[PDB]
């Protein structure tokens, strides 16, 4: 089994959090991205809309959609808010998918960010102080 | 069609705006 524990460690990492303690170092990373997200995408709502409208997406144009973008965002460098945006596209677009009834794409679109994310962003990240670096920075 | 980099541009400017605005 041992997803009784992926539901008790979820339960109590989510308590915890609550009242300002992290359960691991996971943990930690989850919610300051989750907050970070929330934050991102408050301010700049109006930015997201402007986005959405500029690109309808076809099962065989959602990728062409997702490059276009993460090229543009990380074209001259990388820093922790366009990693932040990063994210929140990649939440927005997969938000518009299901929306637009093609679910299918959900899974691809976290594979894309997954590689991306490893590929191109870790080296980046690895060489600024790792992701707790941004945990202490930017989070609360 | 203008508005296909504008609205890729904005987002990008934005983040580099939260880099600041978040430290
Ligand atoms: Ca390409």
């Amino acid at each position: 089994s041992q997803s009784n524990r992926e539901l008790v460690v979820d339960f109590l990492s989510y308590k915890l959090s609550q009242k300002g303690y992290s359960w691991s170092q996971m943990a930690a990373v989850k919610q300051a991205l989750r907050e970070a997200g929330d934050e991102f995408e408050l301010r700049y709502r109006r930015a997201f809309s402007d986005l959405t409208s500029q690109l309808h997406i076809t099962p065989g144009t959602a990728y062409q959609s997702f490059e276009q973008v993460v090229n543009e965002l990380f074209r001259d460098g990388v820093n922790w808010g366009r990693i932040v945006a990063f994210f929140s596209f990649g939440g927005a677009l997969c938000v518009e998918s299901v929306d637009k009834e093609m679910q299918v794409l959900v899974s691809r679109i976290a594979a894309w960010m997954a590689t991306y994310l490893n590929d191109h962003l870790e080296p980046w990240i690895q060489e600024n102080g790792g992701w707790d670096t941004f945990v202490e920075l930017y989070g609360n | 069609v203008i508005p296909m980099a504008a609205v890729k541009q904005a987002l990008r400017e934005a983040g580099d705006e939260f880099e600041l605005r978040y430290r």
